[PDB]
């Protein structure tokens, strides 16, 4: 098969600029590449093909350029509908194949998380299991990483972590995380901390609580 | 009977080019000069690479009679890739099929094949283009993904064409799905919108297409030939098409809803291999406002008076009924092999009589195969069975015949004179030619004679000279004319009158006028359009007793009225003709006293 | 009767009917009855009235046993008849044939050879001597060819690839040949083991549509006389083998071929149909012509799912039958010794050239004198027995020119030449005797007893000047 | 106006098959293949096969040779497929798209979550999340231990939807967990009440957990 390979998985720009994205073939397809965008609700457009061909009611911005293996999408002034995974897709042999994908983010101002732990609900302790909740919000960049302190300790077992898309009114993101663990453990315990690592300052901030206390 | 035969136009061709073998009239939007449009489908072309791509001209009428080709496509074949065509346009009958709708202009080239995008074949889609104005697109519904005999690959995508008047496009190809066929219509405003050269296969929206049916509907030829009309009364002309291999080579003929495509009614034939369907037409030819169906068959043997088939052709005439039903009638061709019925052209109303006529061909008939073509008058009751004219075709050829009528075109007013005229092709011989009709002059003529009951005894009236005895009465012959369209407000008839003419050669003539002493006597009258019935009085007389025995059978007046054509022509050259349908004859009997 | 409005000449009494008579010099209305004309004094010389007559010229009598000499056959009787027809009215003609014990026959083998009839090949490896030995029991002089048909080779009935050009069967794979419309391979023949060996050779070819251009070999095998081999005075079996529709007429349109088929031979120097592609297929009348004008009995030899129509088309043929093909012609030799059996077994009467507007009955005596039918046709009878037919022309109005009209057994040589002559004319219109006395004073030309006027001149003895 | 409808999510146990539609309007449906494409949750685009609808014609990558199989009812312009043999790694988003020619695929459908567990319909564990004991305050909501997705979850009834952060569920032992924050102003809570409206469609669930402390 033909491999498809799109080199930057993520890039970031600001309104306005110009953004080129690459899409290398591991074999000669003869122009038969086409480019798709996906938008964060699933919808999936068809933007460019045949390499250079505007499909019916894409705008003018994009345009398409390549020969041989290497090709390459550009978006010129972009704009805010913009923010989108692309990918890359070869015509010229079966099976087709997509490349990895692109995803354009918009560009922001580093901002701080607002961080913030709750302890389990008395709901869920009468159920058995106690769910330990940190929610860091609002922060740009995307990359982030978070890890769980009890007592001195790090479990980094029972945690879950979700993510939220990109907010279309402010460009920062959002990241949950949930430990959870049995009541009697639960109940062994005292402490219990949140610490969130992030580019905007090299001292991790921490959220923590005491059970015993209040 | 009213079309000119003695100097029509006469447009050519290059030699082998099939020049003829489509017709269709041209009419810009912007009400400025009419042109004829002539298919040449086998013509050469400048486009690079091509042989015989064909090509459709725009002919001038009279400024010149010059013929120029249009410029659908001045390209050749597209690549797929170095030494790999994408299409072949080399004998692609380009022209072929030729329609025109005010400023449109569609054109097509039935045996255009085609690649595909996935392997190296060569699929007679079919294609067509459309120019408006300025812009010309492609038309090729067949080029499809639905590839090979089992879809549309083979389905020939504008062997025939029509518009409907709501600027549809109907389309026919007769190779869809193994042969079945299949109709295709679509909006022009789609057909020019919808266009993207780097998409071989559009996506038209509110595309109306027959569906694949079971394989025992193979090889019926479904799109062979079209034609539209209305006949569910709704407004919107409905999709007529011919199917000349379906019910065992019975032939049918396919009605469906212009709207969606729904089947509405259906015609059969009657003989095997008649051909049924080659040909069809929907005009109204009875007056009503209801479409009536034409089918050709030009193949039908009819049963001589010794009892041997002969291939004459038949055309069958269905009018069209309120109630949903037709009425339908036969009409036979009169030569063996001539292939009546291979072409059938609505007129529009040729006489202007108030109701639309109709011409059908006859393309191998006539003396050398030089074909022929037939008038038909429409009437309240239907068609007129018997053709109030024959055109025959001029021309001889030495490679394929003439087949003069093979296509025609009528229903348009090119001179501006007020009747429809007619363009008849002769591919054999690359020529096409335009009849243009001359006015129709009604006449009604009246004839008096008192006293009508005559006695020999009684005389009372006096011949020339001393004579004095001679039983008499007067003859008053009168004649009125009129018309419709360009003509000139007097005319000159000639009118003779004719004393006992039940009495033939070799028998005695009871009355004779009282000037001449002759029972003929001539006239020449001046009457003017509109005018009041101008009349003539004279007076005549018996002869004596002695000099005929017979005064049982009555003295029968005969009145003769003709014209002089050539006084009465107009600034075209087109000189007026008598109705044909009024007798020119008129006659009134008196009779003899007995005692 | 005849006494109605005109007939005031001998020539004009003549039109009206076809039992009146005229009458000369009244020793008005003489245009009566004959027998009326006596009665009111018309003496026998004077009376003038023509009657249709027959005028035997040739009835050799019918030629009785196997025949050593082929000169000596004589299947019809009589062979040469004069019939002078007045207008309005009507002679039977007694019309004989018989069927002599020994008549020679050609068949020619016409075999649809597209991809499904490679089974057929298999099983017909020795029908050349299977059928030969089978028609040395019926006949002392059997004669059969080949000749193979598939399809016009143009777009769009055949793909255009080259890969498919060369080898139709490319893609399936097998081996087959271009695509082609008709070849002549075999003219007719005694010797069967050649028919063997040529159908061993035989590769099959194809096409994508469905209706094959049989009619297309179909007529080259009737008009090719010379090339296919067609003797005289012998029957013409064509057997037409098939699995498959017909392509006719017009459909070859869609290939971009309009100019009508001619009816003539076009087998190149290859023995290959050369107008395939020039040539729109034969149409039914088409075939019927040439068929009848080279009498040529057509048999189809078609598989179930065709029988129904090919019977349709047979029954427009004159003598044209259908026969029930298996899939792989393993009932060939039976299917032509049933159809050979009941040509031999029936009569039907042909009345070919130029009989447009004539009236034609026929009632045909069978079985001896004791069986009458108002059909062309004698059935169910033996090699040897005489069908007898009565055939009464008419002719409806008077004309200038004789007409010349062959009537003869369908598939069978043996003819009777019939010369149809009118006689609307008076013994009496010769003798003119210009400027008589009788017409006043030379006035007109005394004719039959009624004074033909000269012009200028009026009344019965044209006694008055106009 | 090329609109290409699919049929809603499904859910199926491993070793079961699903049948998934697309229905096309906007075109003739019966002149254009129909491709069918693989998007598992987070990852890229993979390419199944193609139908030609007026035959039945199929190409697969060999990959679904053996998983899905393709066909397509010309009356109703619908293309089907049918995974069979299910299993985890058939659990994704399954879009259709018709062929644009040029090796393109012009139009897609909306795409059919396919979910593959053994689970069966369990009610949400709603639990709130207040603080523990100043400008602005955090509360949250935690939906634990529900199946089938979807849930959805509102605050004061969508009254309060800036400031709102809800997250994307997750799997956990083979039921899904979600939770969400609300931000408000400090001096609007605990003063005024703030309410997780939870609705699970699934089990006819409707919970309306006020936050007190
Ligand atoms: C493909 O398209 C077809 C046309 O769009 C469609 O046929 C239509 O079907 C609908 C529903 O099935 C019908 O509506 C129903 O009508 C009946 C009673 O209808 C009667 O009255 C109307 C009104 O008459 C006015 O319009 C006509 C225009 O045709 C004028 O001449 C007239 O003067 C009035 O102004 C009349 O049109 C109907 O006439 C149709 O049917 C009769 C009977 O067969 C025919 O004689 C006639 O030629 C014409 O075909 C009829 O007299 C009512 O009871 C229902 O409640 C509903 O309102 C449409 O009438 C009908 N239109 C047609 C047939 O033209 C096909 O159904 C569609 N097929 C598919 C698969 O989509
Ligand atoms: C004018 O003449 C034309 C030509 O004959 C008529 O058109 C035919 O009409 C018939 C009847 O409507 C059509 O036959 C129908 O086809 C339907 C489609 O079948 C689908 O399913 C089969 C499964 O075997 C597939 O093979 C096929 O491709 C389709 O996917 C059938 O569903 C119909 O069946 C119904 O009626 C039959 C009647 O016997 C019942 O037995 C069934 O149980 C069911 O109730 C039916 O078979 C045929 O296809 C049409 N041909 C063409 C070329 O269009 C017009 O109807 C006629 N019009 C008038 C006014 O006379
Ligand atoms: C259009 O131009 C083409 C050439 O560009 C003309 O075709 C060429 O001329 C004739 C076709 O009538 C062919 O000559 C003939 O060839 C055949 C076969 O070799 C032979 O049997 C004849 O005796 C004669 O020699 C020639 O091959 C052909 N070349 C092609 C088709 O490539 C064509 O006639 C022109 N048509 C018109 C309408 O102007
Ligand atoms: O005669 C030959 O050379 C050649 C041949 C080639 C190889 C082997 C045997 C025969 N025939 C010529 C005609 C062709 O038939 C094909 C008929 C198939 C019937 C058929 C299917 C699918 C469809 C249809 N209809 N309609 C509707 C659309 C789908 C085969
Ligand atoms: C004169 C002539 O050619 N005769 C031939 C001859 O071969 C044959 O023997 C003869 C018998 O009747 O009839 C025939
Ligand atoms: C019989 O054959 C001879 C030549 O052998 C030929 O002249 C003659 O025309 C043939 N018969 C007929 C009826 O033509
Ligand atoms: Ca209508
Ligand atoms: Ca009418
Ligand atoms: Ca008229
Ligand atoms: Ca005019
Ligand atoms: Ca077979
Ligand atoms: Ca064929
Ligand atoms: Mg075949």
């Amino acid at each position: 098969d033909i491999q498809m390979t799109q080199t930057t998985s993520s890039l970031s720009a600001s309104l306005g600029d110009r953004v080129i994205i690459s899409c290398r073939a591991s074999q000669d397809i003869s122009n038969y590449l086409s480019w798709y965008q996906q938008k964060p609700d699933g919808t999936v457009k068809l933007l460019i093909f045949y390499t250079s061909k505007l499909h019916s009611g894409v705008p003018s911005r994009f345009s398409g350029s390549g020969s041989g293996t290497d090709y390459s999408l550009t978006i010129s002034n972009l704009d805010q509908e913009d923010i989108a995974t692309y990918f890359c897709q070869q015509g010229n042999t079966f099976p087709y194949t997509f490349g990895g994908g692109t995803k354009v983010e918009m560009r922001r101002a580093d901002a701080a998380p607002t961080v913030s732990i709750f302890p389990p609900s008395s709901e869920q302790l009468t159920s058995g299991g106690a769910s330990v909740v940190c929610f860091l919000n609002n922060f740009y960049p995307k990359d982030i990483n978070v890890k769980w302190k009890i007592d001195g300790s790090e479990r980094q077992n029972g945690v879950l972590n979700s993510w939220t898309d990109q907010d279309s009114k402010d460009s920062t993101y959002s990241f949950s995380s949930t430990l959870t663990l049995t009541k009697d453990e639960y109940e062994r315990h005292n402490s219990y901390t949140c610490e969130a690592t992030h580019k905007t300052s090299t001292s991790p901030i921490v959220k923590s609580f005491n059970r015993n206390e209040c | 009977f009213n079309l000119d035969v003695d100097s029509p136009a006469e447009y050519s061709g290059p030699e082998g080019s099939y020049f003829g073998f489509a017709v269709d009239f041209f009419v810009p939007s912007a009400s400025s000069r009419m042109f004829l449009l002539v298919g040449a489908p086998k013509a050469n072309t400048t486009q690079p690479g091509i042989v015989e791509g064909g090509q459709v001209l725009k002919c001038d009428w009279s400024s010149t009679r010059r013929c120029q080709p249009i410029e659908f496509d001045a390209t050749g074949n597209r690549d797929y890739a170095k030494d790999d065509p994408l299409e072949f346009k080399s004998h692609q009958w380009f022209g072929a099929s030729v329609r025109s709708k005010q400023d449109k202009i569609l054109a097509c080239a039935p045996l255009y094949h085609w690649r595909t995008e996935m392997k190296q074949e060569r699929e007679p889609v079919g294609t067509c283009f459309l120019q408006d104005g300025t812009k010309t697109v492609e038309y090729a519904p067949c080029r499809s993904q639905d590839i090979d005999a089992d879809g549309q690959g083979f389905c020939q995508g504008g062997f025939s064409i029509d518009f409907t008047k709501a600027d549809r496009v109907l389309l026919g190809g007769p190779g869809s799905f193994y042969w079945q066929g299949q109709l295709i219509s679509d909006q022009v405003a789609e057909i020019v919108s919808k266009y993207d050269p780097n998409v071989y296969s559009i996506k038209y929206n509110n595309q109306l297409a027959t569906r694949t049916a079971q394989a025992i509907f193979d090889d019926s030829y479904l799109g062979y030939s079209v034609a539209v009309g209305d006949f569910n009364g709704d407004g919107i002309d409905d999709f007529v098409s011919g199917v000349p291999r379906a019910a065992r080579t019975l032939g049918m003929v396919y009605i469906y809803d212009g709207k969606n495509m729904s089947s509405l009614y259906n015609f059969t034939g009657e003989q095997m291999a008649a051909y049924f369907g080659f040909s069809v037409a929907a005009t109204d030819i009875n007056g009503d406002d209801y479409a009536d169906v034409f089918i050709g068959a030009p193949l039908f043997m009819d049963r001589g008076s010794d009892g041997k088939l002969q291939e004459v052709g038949q055309v069958s005439v269905s009018l069209q009924r309120a109630s949903g039903d037709f009425q339908t009638t036969k009409l036979n061709g009169f030569e063996v092999f001539a292939r009546f019925g291979s072409a059938i052209a609505p007129l529009g109303d040729l006489d202007q009589d108030g109701f639309n006529d109709i011409a059908i061909a006859a393309p191998y008939g006539g003396e050398d195969k030089k074909g022929i073509v037939y008038i038909f008058n429409g009437r309240s009751t239907g068609l007129n069975a018997v053709p109030s004219q024959i055109l025959e075709g001029q021309w001889a050829a030495r490679s394929c015949p003439p087949s003069f009528g093979y296509s025609m075109k009528g229903a348009t007013d090119i001179d501006k004179n007020g009747y429809p005229d007619l363009i008849v092709g002769a591919f054999g011989v690359d020529r096409a030619i335009l009849y243009r009709a001359r006015p129709v002059i009604t006449v009604n003529a009246g004839l008096e004679v008192y006293p009508s009951i005559l006695n020999q005894d009684n005389k009372t009236c006096s011949l020339p000279g001393t004579a004095l005895k001679v039983s008499c009465f007067n003859v008053r012959f009168c004649l009125k004319a009129d018309g419709k369209g360009v003509l000139p407000r007097k005319l000159n008839f000639q009118v003779e009158l004719l004393l006992d003419k039940l009495k033939q050669k070799g028998a005695i003539r009871r009355a004779l006028f009282l000037y001449s002493r002759s029972p003929s006597h001539s006239k020449n009258m001046t009457i003017s359009r509109g005018g009041l019935m101008q009349c003539e009085e004279l007076i005549a007389y018996l002869r004596d007793e002695s000099e005929f025995r017979d005064k049982l059978t009555p003295i029968t007046i005969f009145m003769e009225y003709r014209l002089d054509y050539r006084t009465a022509a107009d600034t075209t050259g087109l000189q007026p003709i008598l109705n044909q349908f009024t007798p020119a004859n008129i006659s009134r009997q008196a009779h003899i006293l007995l005692d | 009767g005849c006494a109605l409005g005109g007939a005031e000449t001998c020539e004009d009494c003549l039109l009206i009917g076809p039992q009146c008579a005229w009458c000369a010099q009244e020793n008005g209305e003489r245009c009566d009855t004959p027998a009326n004309l006596l009665a009111k004094g018309c003496q026998l010389n004077f009376i003038e009235n023509p009657v249709s007559q027959v005028e035997i010229l040739k009835n050799k009598p019918l030629s009785v046993g196997r025949q050593k000499n082929s000169s000596d056959i004589v299947q019809i009787a009589p062979q040469s008849l004069i019939l002078k027809l007045r207008p309005g009215g009507a002679q039977t003609l007694q019309v004989h044939v018989r069927q002599t014990e020994d008549y020679p026959v050609d068949l020619y083998y016409l075999m649809d050879l597209s991809a499904s009839m490679d089974d057929d090949l298999n099983t017909i490896k020795e029908l050349g001597s299977r059928l030969s030995k089978e028609m040395s029991k019926l006949t002392s002089n059997f004669r059969l060819g080949f000749g193979s048909f598939v399809e016009k080779p143009v777009s769009p009935f055949v793909k255009t690839t080259p890969e498919e050009i060369a080898n139709p069967c490319s893609s399936i794979p097998y081996f087959c040949l271009p695509t082609f419309g008709f070849k002549h391979i075999l003219p007719l023949t005694n010797d069967a083991e050649r028919f063997n060996e040529i159908v061993k050779n035989q590769k099959i070819s194809a096409n994508i549509d469905t209706p094959e251009g049989g009619f297309d070999a179909i007529m080259q095998a009737a008009v090719c006389k010379e090339k296919i081999g067609w003797r005289n005075d012998s029957l013409h079996l064509l057997v037409f083998v098939s699995d498959a529709d017909s392509h006719f007429g017009m459909d070859s349109k869609l290939a971009g071929i309009v100019c009508p088929n001619d009816g003539l031979c076009h087998l190149d120097s290859k023995n290959e149909y050369s107008m395939s592609t020039v040539l729109e297929y034969p149409t039914i009348g088409q075939l019927i012509d040439k068929l009848v004008q080279n009498n040529v009995l057509l048999i189809f030899a078609v598989t179930q799912e065709q029988v129904h129509l090919y019977e349709n088309y047979a029954k427009l043929i004159p003598g044209a039958t259908v026969g029930l093909l298996q899939k792989d012609s393993g009932n060939i030799l039976q299917l032509i010794i049933s159809a050979y059996e009941e040509l031999r077994s029936e009569v039907e009467l042909e009345v070919l050239g130029d009989t447009e507007g004539l009236n034609l009955s026929f009632t045909a005596i069978c079985n001896n004198g004791t069986l009458f039918q108002h059909q062309k046709k004698c059935s169910h009878m033996k090699v040897g027995d005489t069908a007898s037919f009565s055939v009464t022309v008419n002719i409806p109005h008077c004309e200038r020119r004789s007409r010349h009209i062959i009537i003869k057994p369908v598939g069978l040589g043996d003819a009777l030449e019939l010369l149809v002559s009118p006689e609307c004319n008076c013994d009496c219109q010769k003798e003119v005797e210009v400027n008589s006395s009788k017409c006043h004073h030379g006035n007109g030309s005394f004719q039959c007893g009624v004074c033909a006027c000269h012009p200028g001149h009026m009344g019965p003895r044209c006694e008055s000047g106009h | 106006q090329v609109q290409l409808q699919q049929s809603g999510a499904e859910l199926a146990e491993p070793g079961a098959s699903v049948k998934m539609s697309c229905k096309a309007s906007g075109y003739t449906f019966s002149s254009f293949w129909m491709h069918w494409v693989k998007q598992r949750p987070g990852q890229g685009l993979e390419w199944i096969g193609y139908i030609n609808p007026n035959s039945g014609y199929t190409e697969c990558n060999e990959i679904f040779r053996d998983k899905a199989t393709m066909t397509a009812d010309t009356s109703s312009s619908t293309a089907y497929m049918q995974l069979s043999g299910l299993t985890s790694e058939d659990s994704a988003v399954y879009y259709c798209a018709s062929f644009l020619g040029r090796g393109a695929m012009d139009y897609w459908g909306q795409g059919t979550s396919v979910t593959v567990s053994s689970a069966k319909t369990t009610a949400p564990s709603v639990y709130p999340l207040a603080p523990v004991c100043g400008s602005s305050v955090t509360l949250g909501c935690l939906v634990k231990g529900y199946f089938p997705e979807p849930v959805t979850l509102t605050w004061n009834s969508g009254s309060l939807s800036a400031g709102v952060h809800t997250f994307p569920a997750v799997l956990q032992s083979s039921l899904y967990t979600l939770s969400s924050s609300v931000t408000v102003v400090a001096s609007t809570w605990p003063s005024q009440s703030i309410t997780c409206n939870v609705a699970h469609p699934a089990s006819s669930t409707k919970v309306d957990k006020k936050i007190e402390p």
